[PDB]
């Protein structure tokens, strides 16, 4: 009756956020992970953790004949949201005020400190899983967690992510003062924060040896010590209608390739060159 | 040589203004040289005849002193950058709308050397942005011995700045 | 039934061409007078519409054209939209038919080249010339504001002088096109785009953009959507007035 | 405008008989045949030894630099290969740019042996430009003073651009 050949190979899910399982054994639990984690993309993070966490969006900018689809993600930081509320993605200094940890599984609390490395909140976590089946979940987690995170790394090698592009995401705002900073920032944040700012953002202005081609001529959000924040960099803020996941002249207007509501994240300039 | 250009070109700048009697660094611009601030400049500018203006910066080597400052510590290492990036996007806009610079400076008291005037205003006002940018960073050890990788974006945005004035040049010339 | 500017085009002459190149959406009766091959072909803007938002359950279709010019075209190759003191160079009037040429008169106000073209063709070529003259001045003033929303293009008034120094039917493209960048839905002013993609000035409605350089604009992610990369038009700040939510 | 242009030609032509005498060079004998060799410069290089030479774009403006010469009176309708020997002598030029620049390097061993001092940077570039200034003297003795007020010319216009794109590219290119 019993069927089997051998051990198979199958699918990855490739979003951290995969590896949250219960601490308990005789509690079963499943993550809630969009199927996109099973596709061999720059994406370490599935859409579902994405907008749950961070409030943000996959897309892709098919940029082109020569098109070269890159990718990008969107906000979805309502027009009204204000101070941390506009805080697209926190930095190292504030992501324990920005996420609820207290509130959330402590498997989550200990991939959000492996991201902005907290080391002593880690080893902290470690040791009560420890003393007390929990040091395997230990185990599967933090090997997970820090897999991914040597994987992305941008600053080392073996790891394929550095292209050697000198994109310029700190870019000045043209009517700041001498500043910026967020690349600052950025050589200080870590490589999964790193990689998720690059894929998320996209940059203003590609610049192709002697070629620049414009995007946007201002930018949809801005970098500094808070992290990633959802801003229009001259005020007023852009209208957010956020719709899910958290007429006659309509009828009249048959389809016209109307235009996505969204708001794309576009920042600084993106240099790469034969060179 | 490869400090001497640092000093050298305070000094000069220094010495071109006494030589016209305007030193307007005050009037730090981001978006586009105007009558306005350099009104009386043009006048003082109007006394000597302006032969000797380029229709170019040289972006990468003008800016390349600035490189070699010790930024060890960071600072430098994106204000430069950012300085790069500003500059470019000034001087492309400058060049993009010369003949709109020129005819408001010459609405200004219309001078015959009207395009010698809208360059120097240019060059003045990027030399006066540049100067405050040193003073900024007066602080860090000017030297050599460098390895930046950004000078690379140097190149790349001179480049970008010299087809600018390219085109610029060749529009001045064929419209006779 | 449709609606076509320069589908008015009747062959008054036996002369160069005629095949009536309307693209279908003439039929449909939306708010241009223009349908996308015209559109495309004499302005180099493709029509558009836009939702907005389901909070109060409106998510008008907001009408709105697409830029089809790239960052490398300058001067007239730029002008979208020229003004009367520069169509009759930006259009090639010695390519077009004379029926035309009497529409860009008419609209751009040039009845002394109207009427030297009607008598130049009158040597049935005047009645269907006369009939072209029907259609296009049946269609202007039904653009025409002056028979039986603050929308300003210029704060987000010089730009909105030009625009209304435009033709009641080049006044209605242009607001059909434009789309502000700001708009005030009865007190409560919402903002849609953080910079312009068009600029109104003296040539006419320019492609261009308020400093640095022009939007790039052309002709393995399989599991993700796309976003546009083509340039929509926006320029200028509307304000509706006390009005509920008209979806009528 | 142009006219400013005509006296920009005529005062380079001044301004070359002054230096040519002011620093006795006038290596007037050379032309932009090939790559310049030290071995015609010795002498002059010692003499340029005695002053700071970092006073030196590391970019040519050809635009400015040769579109002085297209004023002439090309409308005589009698010399034609006249305007061709002009574009002759404008993509040349072009080539003992771009050749210059490729091997700069080059020329800066071969001066190296000839005076190994650092100024030997600039030194590369001050012969490569004052050749090239003798080369235009001796071209402007060949043409006549025929130089209009105005001269429209799209075909030289567009050669002068577009060689020069490159001779900036490759001036751009001369990293450090
Ligand atoms: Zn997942
Ligand atoms: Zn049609």
């Amino acid at each position: 009756v019993p069927v089997g050949m051998a051990p198979r190979q199958m699918r990855v899910n490739r979003c951290i956020f995969a590896s949250i399982v219960s601490f308990d054994a005789c509690i079963t639990y499943k993550s809630p992970c969009s199927p996109d984690a099973y596709h061999d993309d720059g994406w370490f993070i599935c859409n579902n953790h994405l907008i749950k966490r961070f409030k943000m969006s996959k897309m892709v900018l098919p940029i082109f004949d020569n098109q070269f689809k890159m990718t990008i993600a969107r906000h979805l930081v309502g027009n009204k949201e204000r101070g941390i509320k506009r805080i697209l993605i926190p930095s190292a200094t504030n992501y324990q005020d920005v996420f609820n940890l207290n509130s959330m599984m402590q498997a989550e609390q200990l991939i959000f400190h492996l991201i902005y490395n907290n080391e002593n909140a880690v080893n902290t976590i470690c040791d009560n899983l420890k003393y007390t089946n929990t040091q395997r979940v230990i185990h599967s987690v933090y090997a997970t967690t820090k897999s991914i995170l040597d994987t992305t790394n941008p600053n080392t090698f073996c790891s394929r992510v550095s292209r050697d592009e000198l994109r310029f995401f700190d870019v000045t705002n043209a009517r700041a003062l001498r500043g910026g900073a967020g690349d600052q920032l950025f050589n200080n944040y870590s490589g999964f924060l790193q990689n998720l700012i690059r894929r998320a953002v996209a940059p203003e202005y590609l610049q192709i040896d002697t070629e620049e081609l414009r995007f946007r001529n201002c930018a949809t959000c801005i970098i500094d010590e808070t992290g990633l924040v959802a801003s229009v960099p001259d005020g007023p803020e852009l209208y957010n209608p956020i719709r899910s996941s958290d007429r006659e002249l309509d009828r009249t207007l048959s389809g016209y390739e109307e235009y996505p509501t969204y708001v794309p994240l576009f920042l600084g300039y993106q240099i790469i060159n034969s060179e | 040589i490869v400090n001497e250009k640092l000093q050298k070109i305070i000094v000069v700048t220094d010495g071109m203004k006494r030589l016209y009697e305007y030193c307007n660094c005050k009037n730090s611009l981001e978006t586009l040289p105007s009558a306005a601030n350099y009104g009386s400049l043009l006048k003082r500018l109007n006394l000597y005849n302006l032969d000797h203006i380029e229709m170019n910066v040289n972006f990468y080597e003008l800016l390349f002193p600035l490189t070699l400052y010790n930024d060890n510590d960071k600072t430098l290492s994106h204000q430069l950058v950012n300085y790069i990036f500003l500059a470019s996007n000034y001087f492309q806009n400058c060049a993009k709308n010369f003949n709109y610079m020129r005819e408001t400076f010459n609405v200004f008291g219309p001078f015959k050397q009207i395009d010698f005037m809208v360059m120097f205003v240019i060059k003045f006002n990027f030399l006066c942005d540049m100067r405050n940018f040193a003073k900024l960073i007066d602080e860090l050890v000017p030297n050599k011995q460098p390895n930046m990788r950004i000078h690379s974006v140097l190149v790349m945005r001179d480049k970008i700045v010299k087809l600018a004035f390219s085109n610029l040049q060749f529009q001045t010339f064929s419209k006779k």
